[PDB]
């Protein structure tokens, strides 16, 4: 199918003492394959996945590089927007930045962005056409203006439709085995009674990749919302997802209920229903 | 300084079965800002060997990290997650269940 | 692979 190569950045700035903590993080799809964390003893991009350990000495260099040169900017960033928002050295703020690209089943480009957010509020963002920005604020419109005399969009717009889709095209095959395999939800159904005449059923999707799925519960054939519960999906830990979704029914009519899993790693939708 | 609490969901990595060696889970999401105390906790004191996930967020820009620890679910242990953030009046407790 | 524009808000 589709597939993305993603990177994510928050510094915190330390108004007590010293300098802001950086975490940054790679993806590729659901699979975390670099980070960076200012806290760390490395000072190092670390590898997350055995794919990347491939990857020479040059590659650690560069990569080590460019994210404490990201991190440097967000520092710099952390002062500017104090300064814009006339806020006080007091207190802590936060900077996240996201950037990456999609490829589609040819593994072409699909699209890019280019985000960032500060307390947690969009900043300043670059548009789908890779030319223009959205500035969500008057401190953001000083950005923009600032940027569109800069060639900033250009810089970007080239590394999302160059540079980052080549390389996600290079990691895709180079970890072929785990990134081009689906894993398809293990799925059961658990009961729990409530009372002595209604019953929690609850339907598990476990151990599935990539992350995107739906579980839908049906009642005599049409969709139920009405008594259901369902989870975010959440990680099992050992890279994969886990999700679930319960319907709370009377006791005797379990047979009634199906629940519906929908997963790319499924040639077709499972049904479960409960069976005594 | 935008503020938003955590949702928590405490969980095994595999279904549950007393005697078998697991992963305690407290996933935590949705957040802002990002300083959050976890604890794991068993019969209501902290687990000194925990780990954490490296912090990521999503399209909303909340934040998401995972706490874990191995245990063995056992008939008396009692395991639980303790969240404190600067949203909660207090620290929220969120005990484990296996069915959940 | 990272970027290499680092450009300030
Ligand atoms: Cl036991
Ligand atoms: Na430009
Ligand atoms: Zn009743």
């Amino acid at each position: 199918g589709s597939h993305s190569m993603r990177y994510f950045f928050t510094s915190v700035s330390r108004p007590g003492r010293g300098e802001p903590r950086f975490i940054a993080v790679g993806y590729v799809d659901d699979t975390q394959f670099v980070r960076f964390d200012s806290d760390a003893a490395s000072q190092r991009m670390e590898p997350r996945a055995p794919w990347i350990e491939q990857e020479g000495p040059e590659y650690w260099d560069g990569e080590t590089r460019k994210v404490k040169a990201h991190s440097q900017t967000h520092r710099v960033d952390l002062g500017t927007l104090r300064g814009y928002y006339n806020q006080s050295e007091a207190g802590s703020h936060t900077v996240q930045r996201m950037y990456g690209c999609d490829v589609g089943s040819d593994w072409r480009f699909l699209r890019g962005y280019h985000q960032y957010a500060y307390d947690g509020k969009d900043y300043i963002a670059l548009k789908e056409d890779l030319r223009s920005w959205t500035a969500a604020d008057m401190a953001a419109q000083t950005t923009k203006h600032k940027w569109e005399a800069a060639h900033v969009a250009e810089q970007l717009r080239a590394y999302l439709e160059g540079t980052c889709v080549e390389w996600l095209r290079r990691y895709l095959e180079n970890g072929k085995e785990t990134l081009q395999r689906t894993d398809a939800p293990k799925t059961h159904m658990t009961h729990h009674a409530v009372s002595d005449h209604e019953a929690t059923l609850r339907c598990w999707a476990l151990s599935f990749y990539p992350a995107e799925i739906t579980l839908t519960w049906q009642r005599d054939g049409e969709d139920q919302t009405q008594d259901t519960e369902l989870v975010e999906t959440r990680p099992a830990g050992d890279g994969t997802f886990q999700k679930w979704a319960a319907v709370v029914v009377p006791s005797g009519q379990e047979q009634r209920y199906t629940c519906h899993v929908q997963h790319e790693g499924l040639p077709k939708p499972l049904t479960l229903r409960w069976e005594p | 300084m935008i503020q938003r609490t955590p949702k928590i969901q405490v969980y095994s990595r595999h279904p549950a079965e007393n005697g078998k060696s697991n992963f305690l889970n407290c996933y935590v999401s949705g957040f802002h800002p990002s300083d959050i105390e976890v604890d794991l906790l068993k019969n209501g004191e902290r687990i000194e060997k925990v780990e954490h996930s490296d912090l990521s967020f999503s399209k909303d820009w909340s934040f998401y990290l995972l706490y874990y620890t191995e245990f063995t679910p056992t008939e008396k242990d009692e395991y639980a997650c303790r969240v404190n953030h600067v949203t909660l009046s207090q620290p929220k407790i969120v005990k484990w269940d296996r069915d959940m | 692979r990272l970027n290499e524009v680092a450009n300030n808000l």
